[PDB]
């Protein structure tokens, strides 16, 4: 089972054997594995990592590119970094340290408002702390955005799939080929700019992303989004922000969008009451829910913007 | 022309081709479902070739080249900037 598993890690990549006790796997995705092992740390006390197993299917390049995201950008405001890396041949491991965690679909509904306050601020500090390097994430969703209650703690993880501002501090993340040129994400938490293969893909995206997490909060509903494919997920988005006002937005960024059925939009605080400090969420709050789920990416929000916002006034 | 409900988009500058979506119902706000439930509810880059098993994928030629070869310098320059601060065992 798991254990035929780590033994086929530590026999790909041999000098695992000389530093880690591979306890367990704690992770699986198309891309990557994710295995909880204790080491010893010079200094003297044994901690918890996390070791992320590549698929040997990877590209060396977009290897190098998850690696360096963690390296410049990580280790500070939220964001994972990186311990040490080992490689043999196409089997490449990254260490980290490990983040006990909690499951989104678990402590939704049990959540305080603070905490939902609190959580949105940290996930915010570490979107700006990406942002500022020119790192587009494009898989911004729980899953990537660890949550540890107890002690108070965040880390946004996964640069598996980011791509770069045209002016990237992050020298690698130019030779990943726009999408939208020629790995696809979860079609619920994508812009709909990227839901339209829109050739220009921002640090916005990621915005957005943080609406639609923003929007499973408030309303108790996770996944809030449930589809199969982009398309799909861009129905129901008309669903809630309104066919007339989608389809205005997408020419601004030169898509035409034919839909047969107008469907009108939400009032965002009607809709997030009627599917959920719960008696007084502020007006704020679906105010900047609002200004993350614009469907224009111009004008949308930034991460910045966002820790100005009243919503978090005095924190 | 098409079957309703629809939702079509296509580039204004045709620089991509129409795409479509059709299904029997259109998305519907669901409200009385329970939370939390949704109110609406290999290849290798490596060889550059798409592969039907992938264990035996990486015992072919082709990969077995490329995993031994140069093209991992990219990753090497990196982990050759970290510093390694765990106990290492003989
Ligand atoms: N540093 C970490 N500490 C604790 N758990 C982690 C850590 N990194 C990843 N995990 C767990 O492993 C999962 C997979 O890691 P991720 O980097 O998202 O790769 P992928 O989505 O490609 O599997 C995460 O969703 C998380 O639950
Ligand atoms: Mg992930
Ligand atoms: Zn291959």
């Amino acid at each position: 089972g798991v254990k035929k598993d780590i033994e086929k890690l530590y026999e790909a990549v041999p000098q695992l054997s000389n530093v880690f006790k591979i306890e367990d796997k704690i992770g699986e995705g198309t891309f990557s594995s994710v295995y909880l092992a204790t080491a010893q740390l010079q200094v003297g006390p044994e901690e918890k990592i996390a070791l992320k197993h590549l698929i040997p299917t990877s590209h060396p390049i977009r290897i190098a590119a998850e690696l360096q995201c963690l390296t410049v950008a990580g280790g500070q405001d939220n964001v994972m970094g990186v311990k040490y890396c080992f490689r043999k041949n196409d089997h490449v491991v990254i260490a980290m340290p490990y983040l006990e965690h909690e499951s989104f679909l678990d402590i939704l509904n049990s959540l305080s408002f603070q905490e939902v306050r609190e959580y949105m601020l940290n996930l915010f500090k570490a979107l700006k702390r990406i942002h500022q390097f020119g790192i587009v994430h494009r898989d911004v969703k729980p899953s990537n955005f660890l949550y540890n209650r107890r002690l108070k703690k965040y880390a946004l993880v996964d640069f598996g799939l980011a791509q770069g501002t045209h002016d990237t501090k992050i020298e690698l993340l130019k030779f990943v080929q726009s999408e939208a040129q020629q790995r696809a994400g979860t079609p619920g938490f994508r812009a709909p700019e990227v839901l339209t293969k829109c050739p220009n893909q921002t640090t916005a995206i990621d915005m957005w992303s943080a609406g639609v997490i923003f929007l499973s909060l408030l309303s108790g509903r996770y996944p809030f989004y449930k589809a199969s494919d982009d398309l799909t997920a861009l129905a129901q988005i008309m669903t809630i922000r309104g066919s007339r006002e989608t389809i205005q937005a997408a020419k601004t960024f030169g898509k035409s969008i034919l839909c047969s059925k107008e469907v009108p939009a939400q009032d965002l605080r009607k809709l997030c009451e009627r599917l959920r400090g719960w008696n007084e969420v502020p007006d704020e709050a679906y105010d900047l829910l609002d200004k993350l789920l614009d469907l224009n990416p111009a004008s949308r929000i930034t991460a910045e913007e966002a820790l100005l916002h009243p919503f978090f006034k005095d924190m | 022309r098409l079957k309703k409900p629809f939702v079509k988009v296509e580039d204004m500058s045709q620089l991509y081709r129409p795409f479509y979506l059709q299904l029997t119902n259109m998305p519907f706000i669901n409200y009385s479902i329970q939370k939390p439930c949704s109110p609406f509810d290999g290849y290798c880059e490596c060889c550059l070739q798409k592969y039907e098993d992938l264990e035996t994928h990486l015992l072919s030629e082709q990969h077995r080249n490329f995993a031994q070869s140069n093209q991992y310098q990219v990753v090497d320059d990196i982990v050759s900037k970290l510093v390694f601060d765990f106990v290492e065992y003989e």
